[PDB]
């Protein structure tokens, strides 16, 4: 699909179930060593699973922080198509873990906690151990909206959350832009280029605060 | 090589180590800067508590990763 048809689905997205944010500290190492390989396979014998990625779940309304520490990063929109591996509040597949077991243990103080291995263990353990809702992982693209439903209907602002995903090429609709970096610009900038010249072309999409919008040019 | 032990209650702890010492080593280290008796720790790592006569190795705990500790009364 081409720039605008790219945009039309990421933002029909956005404003129904919402999708993916995926923040990256070095543009040309997702692209060159995440993106381009993933590519060549696609274009090759057909995509793989080989590449897991972390990203954050962004929605219209939910007031979602994004991972920056510096306020320096570009990254990449994701569709919510793509390979689902794990989501929580707080590799590959089975590694995620079914539960935060410090978050647990400070809300419960249950020491039986530790007699467990957070990812192997039962729901019918969990639910023995009293393991609340609030720290367990879910798995499926469903769950991590019902995770975040409360703090989006209150319009309450919430920390970045972290999916395990698995893009394909044809799953990455915008180049995420902080409005208030000059240096989020000039790699969001560069990666924009680089991938339109690999055939990608793709919106810039400053996302804040449950809002996200299109750009013409950073 | 160093890695981090966060406590209960703020404390980041920065520890020497190799990759062969025992989950008993380390908690020894532990003792010398923190107090705590080795019968009295849990090392958390990446949702387990971390068993004795097992290495760090043993557990895959590369460099600059982050344990858990815990007190407990016993063991």
């Amino acid at each position: 699909s081409n720039r605008q048809e790219k945009l039309a689905q990421l933002m029909r997205q956005f404003e129904s179930g919402g999708l993916y944010l995926r923040t990256v500290s070095d543009h040309r190492d997702e692209f060159e060593n995440t993106f381009m390989p993933k590519l060549d396979a696609c274009l090759g014998h057909g995509c793989d699973e080989r590449y897991w990625s972390s990203a954050t779940f962004i929605q219209q309304g939910l007031n979602g922080k994004v991972h920056d520490p510096h306020a320096d990063r570009t990254g990449l929109i994701i569709s919510a198509d793509a390979r689902l591996g794990g989501f929580s509040t707080f590799y590959f597949p089975g590694q995620f873990p079914k539960f935060d077991m410090m978050g647990a243990y400070q809300a419960t103080w249950n020491e039986d906690i530790f007699s467990v291995d957070a990812t192997a263990v039962s729901e019918q353990q969990m639910d023995e151990l009293g393991i609340p809702d609030e720290y367990r992982s879910v798995f499926d693209f469903d769950r991590i909206q019902e995770k975040m439903a409360q703090p989006r209907l209150a319009g309450r602002e919430v920390e970045p959350t972290e999916a395990k995903i698995c893009y394909q090429p044809k799953d990455v609709l915008g180049i995420y832009v902080d409005v208030d970096s000059p240096a989020s610009q000039s790699k969001a900038r560069e990666l924009q280029q680089a991938m339109r010249e690999q055939g990608f072309d793709l919106p810039f999409i400053a996302y804040r605060g449950g809002a996200a919008q299109e750009l013409a040019s950073v | 090589m160093q890695i981090f032990v966060k406590t209960l209650t703020g404390k980041t702890i920065t520890l020497e180590v190799e990759s062969s010492d025992t989950i008993d080593n380390v908690k020894s280290k532990i003792q010398d800067k923190e107090g705590i008796p080795p019968d009295q720790q849990r090392l958390i790592f990446a949702g387990k508590q971390l068993e004795d006569g097992r290495t760090l190795s043993d557990y895959n705990i590369q460099k600059e990763s982050t344990l858990h500790l815990v007190l407990r009364l016993r063991g």
